[PDB]
């Protein structure tokens, strides 16, 4: 009755070796998803040319797919990506001046929000340089929610030791 | 520019799709001279 | 075709438009017939609701000289003409006769425009302009750019050349330079070439790919049946002089400060901010004195005193004036 | 033949608002001609547009406005190409494929002619293929110009470009002819934000859940320099902050409604524009307030908003510029913070070296630029630079210093905003000599002076304001420092008054005044 | 002849083809058995690419370079145009 879309991404940049990619799991498990695909940053790269964007548009045939069949009665989906920072780079201005991973951002920036809506996805984050992603990147139309998950104090280390030794 | 052009090797003829067929219906003249003899 | 079936009507000239549009290419004369056509069939149209034609008015439909200068001067923009823009960013304050060195100047660069359209064996001519820092050196040569009338006429200012590498600046240079030889008349203007250099006097630093890129492009001739004209502006002259730079220009036009009470009075009057009874008092005490200021920092100065109180503005102004001084 | 465009399309139903300029001058020149009776058409013989282009900073109204003329329109489905996903590896994939794209509209128009229906070709991300040439991007712009206008003539295709960085965009691609109708879609004003406003909070309203204490033109006056998707980014928080209150505070349906405090909580808390205001940023250079010490504070307070005022209201000059200049430690940064929040601006930046460390020449200019663009693309901004010397590398040995830098920065010091703009730029330095030598102080309009505590009585109100002695120990210092002069700066006294709080509860005073003698200079 | 044959284990494309062909025309023309009734004539305008090993003597001996006339070429060049 209100009629207002759900958010499509959230972010978390901390330290290594935290608690991060255990949170993504049990988010995912909490809302009764799907499997989720889990993607490497730095594996995706490669070196011909048109290869980086397959990889990356092969990630959300399912999503559509699964739209196009059962319309707005659809499940959910969820993707997470690792060390996202590594394929998103500020792009340059001056002519002559690009860089070479320039066509990748363009693609996960068509695929996260373009003419064609998605309402069955979901996009989790994680990284450990929030400072050197993109701009256009951060709007409230895509990752609209960012959060930091630091060196835990002396209630997390007991509580941590209650749950690995219980 | 990193690209590269490809060569074929087809494979359309098998040497082995000869036996079968010619063997299968080597056996199916008795067959037709009997069924046309029952009929006479 | 148009006027085949009397849609054009009988208020429009074709000869004017072909003489008011220069150097336009075939494209673009068909660009503006298209959208001035559409501008006026856009007339019997309204946008708000369910589209409705009017087809009462539709034995009415003409087209007006109106609609081809609207579509000129909105929808099309030559690229080998001029624009108007331009002008008016750079003589954004306008021109003002407040004395003779503007006559001379103005006179001069009409004297030199004259020489390279009806001359046969001077087929490149140039001239620099040069004085002290703030005295407004760049309006003068748009003005004379726009004066001249020449067919095609650019400016090539380090304005748009933020954080290029000289081999940029010298590839744009060349560009320009290249794209200035396909016309029968071109005018191009050099704006601050102490800052194309990248001069600084400690060292000194600067660089030399550029001057030498700007040397030898200053006495190549254009194809055989073409002239052109070169204006530059300068500062600091004595430092060209050093790297011996004034040999390739022919002449040089010097522009001078205000220097009398009468001009900087008559000046005031010309740009009136102050009132009789204020202007009282402030001749009094300039006529008996010398003053050494540039207009821009005369204007800077007018307008940061203008924000006192009613009763304070002169007091600042002439504390702002001693302040600052003449300093011959 | 059934018209172009629908029966049952309206425009209040398009839900866009703050536009209405483009979208009537998009009309005007594009769809003008196929609305027309095509019998006076056929007349004037004359050919239809061909392409249209939209840019402009990110978030504000391209894609939605794309696909809104795509589903207007009574023609057949339009195609997508979502980003630059034409490219392949094989030696002639990439020109396979944009050629497969027109295929449908040259056979429609071979089979038909001039009753052939209209085609929809929508690009997106264009500036990633066809980049200017001069063997990996050079061979399908040839073969999109080509089919764009070739040797045969089409007249039943409309292209759509999108792009956030128009310049680098081809040349050849952007003549009568082809893609020539181009448009920017810039900040909305005011208006359009109460229109936003009003589009994206009408369902709710038709169902009575909207309190009756929230009024749009408060929230439309206190949003400045919002672009659409934050104002869409605000309300989504606000309904959320409420149905998580309503849910958490407990069948219980029926009573939910947003009330004013939710909308505030939402825009202090949860929205941060991106062309607005900051406080961190204040909060962080400002860490011990301002005390009032002294007339020269007061001076400087009473002369800075003269030029805020100056810059706000004059027309000739809507260029200013100004130098804060004084001895180390005098605390020029906090001075110039304070003169920027007072100023009220809707745009207010800070650009500082303490973000560039390790950077090279052409980074920190990079950075520069950006920054400076972007303050030009709102109508009021400030931006303040600190610490010249170090954006310089400037070291008395040698001398040595960057002069791309400083050529970069002398030039971005007298280039006027558009027409009609204005701005405003501050800077600090603790060297001027320097700055004389190397010919800088002629491009700045003013200076000023931040004078160091030279006046025993100064000192006893600052350490008054502070409150750290009591009134036997300040008669102590003031026995013995009365008698002469002082100069010491503001943050060298607070640094040596934490040294010395931390002796002995008795022989603080000792150390303090031997400190204070150590770090004495001449005047 | 120098768009087919070129220094083999050079290219970096499907250079798998190119060395085959070139390896299969040198065993062809002058290999373990002896010809005497075959003759080759080759035209190209980069001298320096083709293969050092397809040179030698044997294979391919005459080699001759045109240049520009000179005068005494011109005015026969035209008298033969103009007959
Ligand atoms: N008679 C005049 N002569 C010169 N400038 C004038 C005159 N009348 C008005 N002006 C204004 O003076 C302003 C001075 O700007 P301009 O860039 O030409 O100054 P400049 O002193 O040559 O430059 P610079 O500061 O780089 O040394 C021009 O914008 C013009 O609007
Ligand atoms: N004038 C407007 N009226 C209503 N919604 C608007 C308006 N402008 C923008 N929006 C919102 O914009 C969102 C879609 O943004 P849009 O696709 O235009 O972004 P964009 O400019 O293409 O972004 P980017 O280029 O960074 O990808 C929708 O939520 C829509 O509500
Ligand atoms: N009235 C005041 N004026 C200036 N600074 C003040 C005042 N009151 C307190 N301070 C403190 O002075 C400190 C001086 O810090 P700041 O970085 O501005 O110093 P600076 O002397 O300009 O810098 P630098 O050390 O780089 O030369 C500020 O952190 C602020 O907390
Ligand atoms: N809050 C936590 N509770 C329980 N285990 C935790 C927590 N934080 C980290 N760990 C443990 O740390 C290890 C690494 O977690 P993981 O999420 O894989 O780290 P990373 O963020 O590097 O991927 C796991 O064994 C996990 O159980």
């Amino acid at each position: 009755q209100m009629g207002c879309k759900h958010v499509k991404g959230i972010l978390l940049y901390g330290p290594p070796g935290c608690g991060k990619t255990l949170l993504a799991r049990q988010i995912g498990k909490m809302l009764n998803a799907r499997e989720p695909k889990v993607v490497n940053g730095p594996e995706i790269l490669n070196k011909y040319v048109g290869e980086s964007e397959a990889n990356i548009r092969k990630l959300f045939a399912d999503a559509e797919e699964e739209q196009r069949r059962l319309g707005a009665n659809s499940g959910l989906h969820i993707i997470i990506f690792d060390e996202i920072d590594a394929i998103c780079k500020q792009r340059g201005s001056m002519a002559g001046s690009t860089g070479v991973h320039d066509t990748v951002v363009n693609q996960l920036l068509s695929k996260i929000d373009g003419v064609e809506q998605l309402n069955n996805i979901l996009v989790i984050g994680m990284t450990n340089r929030p400072d050197l992603i993109d701009e256009a990147l951060l709007r409230p139309g895509r990752l609209e929610v960012k959060m930091e998950i630091g060196l835990p104090d002396e209630k997390g280390r007991l509580q941590i030791l209650h749950i690995h030794t219980a | 520019a990193i690209f590269a052009s490809g060569i074929i090797m087809d494979s359309s003829i098998s040497k082995q799709a000869l036996s079968e067929i010619e063997t299968r219906h080597s056996e199916i003249i008795k067959l037709e001279n009997s069924i046309r003899e029952l009929h006479d | 075709r148009m006027r085949g079936h009397q849609l054009l009507s009988a208020d429009v000239d074709i000869k004017e438009l072909a003489v008011e549009t220069k150097n336009f290419s075939g494209a673009e004369l068909e660009g503006l017939v298209r959208a001035a056509q559409s501008t006026a069939m856009n007339r019997h149209i309204k946008a708000s609701t369910k589209v409705e034609v009017d087809m009462e008015k539709a034995e009415s439909l003409q087209v007006t000289r109106g609609d081809f200068l609207a579509s000129l001067e909105n929808d099309i923009k030559p690229a080998f003409g001029t624009n108007q823009e331009d002008y008016a960013s750079y003589i954004m304050n306008g021109i003002i006769k407040w004395g003779d060195p503007v006559t001379r100047v103005l006179d001069d660069g009409e004297l030199l425009v004259q020489q390279t359209k009806n001359s046969d064996r001077t087929p490149l001519v140039s001239v620099l302009l040069e004085g002290p820092p703030h005295s407004g050196k760049t309006a003068l040569a748009a003005k004379i750019a726009e004066e001249s009338n020449f067919p095609f006429i650019k400016i090539c200012s380090p304005d748009k050349m933020i954080g290029f590498s000289e081999t940029a600046k010298c590839q744009a240079m060349k560009k320009i330079f290249d794209d200035a030889y396909k016309s029968q008349l071109s005018c191009v203007v050099v704006d601050d070439i102490e800052r194309l250099l990248d001069y600084v006097p400690i060292g000194p630093r600067f660089s030399n790919l550029v001057l030498q890129a700007l040397l030898v492009l200053l006495k190549k001739a254009p194809p055989q049946g073409r002239k052109l004209l070169i204006i530059g502006t300068t500062s600091r002259k004595d430092v060209l002089q050093e790297m011996e730079m004034l040999n390739a220009f022919s002449t040089t036009i010097h522009v001078p400060n205000i220097a009398t009470g009468e001009q900087l009075l008559e000046a005031l009057e010309l740009l009136g901010n102050f009132k009789d009874k204020e202007r009282t008092t402030i001749a009094q005490q300039v006529k008996g004195k010398k003053v050494w200021i540039g207009i821009k920092k005369l204007l800077m100065l007018i307008e940061m005193s203008l924000q006192m109180d009613p009763e304070y503005r002169v007091r600042k102004f002439l504390a702002l004036l001693r302040e600052e001084g003449a300093s011959p | 033949r059934q018209s172009i465009i629908n029966p049952d399309w309206n425009f209040e139903k398009m839900g866009i608002g703050g536009l209405d300029k483009e979208f009537s001058d998009i009309f005007r020149r594009a769809f003008a001609s196929r609305v027309f009776p095509p019998e006076i058409v056929e007349q004037m013989g004359c050919k239809h547009v061909k392409g249209i282009l939209l840019y402009g900073p990110p978030g504000c109204g391209k894609t939605l406005l794309a696909r809104q003329i795509g589903k207007m329109l009574n023609a057949r489905e339009p195609k997508v190409v979502n980003g630059p996903e034409i490219l392949n590896k094989y030696v002639g994939e990439s020109e396979a494929n944009i050629r497969k794209l027109f295929a449908d509209a040259e056979e429609e128009q071979r089979r038909l002619g001039a009753n052939s229906g209209l085609h929809i070709i929508i690009f997106d991300e264009i500036d990633a293929i066809c980049k200017q040439r001069g063997g990996v991007h050079d061979t399908v712009v040839n073969q999109l110009l080509s089919k764009i206008d070739g040797v045969e003539q089409l007249n039943n295709i409309l292209v759509i470009g999108m792009t956030n960085r128009p310049d680098l965009i081809d040349e050849a691609l952007l003549r009568p002819g082809r893609l020539e109708v181009k448009m920017e879609i810039g900040l909305p004003d005011e208006k359009g934000r109460l229109q936003i406003l009003h589009i994206h909070t009408a369902r709710m309203r038709g169902h009575q859940l909207l309190s009756a204490d929230v009024d749009i033109k408060e929230l439309a006056v206190e949003t400045k320099n919002f672009s659409g998707a934050e104002l869409e980014g605000l309300v989504r928080a606000a309904q959320s902050t409420a149905m998580n209150r309503h849910i958490k505070a407990s069948e219980k349906a029926e009573s939910l409604q947003v009330t004013r405090g939710d909308f505030l909580a939402s825009l202090e808390n949860d929205i941060k524009p991106a062309f607005g205001t900051n406080q961190e940023d204040y909060a962080s250079y400002i860490m011990n307030g301002i005390i009032k010490w002294g007339d020269p504070v007061t001076r400087v307070l009473d002369d800075g908003e003269l030029l805020v005022q100056q810059t706000k209201n004059s027309d000739r000059t809507p260029l200013v510029s100004v130098l804060l200049e004084g001895p180390p430690h005098s605390g020029k940064t906090a001075l110039a913070a304070k003169i920027a929040e007072e100023s009220n601006f809707p745009f207010i930046k800070i650009c500082s070296p303490d973000k560039m460390i390790g950077f090279s020449e052409t980074a920190k200019c990079q950075a520069m630029k950006k920054i400076f663009d972007d303050a030009y693309k709102s109508q009021l901004s400030c931006v303040v630079v600190d610490d010249i010397e170090r954006l310089l590398d400037y070291v008395p040995i040698g001398p040595r210093f960057s002069n791309l830098v400083l050529q970069a920065l002398l030039v971005l010091l007298k280039k006027a905003p558009p027409q009609g703009r204005k701005l405003l730029i501050i800077g600090t330095t603790s060297r001027k000599d320097v700055l004389q030598e190397m010919e800088m102080l002629n491009a700045f309009s003013t200076t000023i002076h931040v004078p160091n505590i030279a006046t025993g009585e100064q000192l006893l109100e600052a350490l008054e304001l502070l409150g750290n002695f009591k009134d036997k120990e300040r008669t102590t210092i003031a026995q013995q420092v009365k008698g002469k002069k002082v100069w010491i700066g503001i943050k060298k006294l607070l640094m040596l008054i934490e040294m010395s709080l931390q002796m002995d509860p008795e022989y603080r005073v000792r150390k303090f005044l031997a400190l204070l003698r150590e770090e004495g200079a001449s005047p």
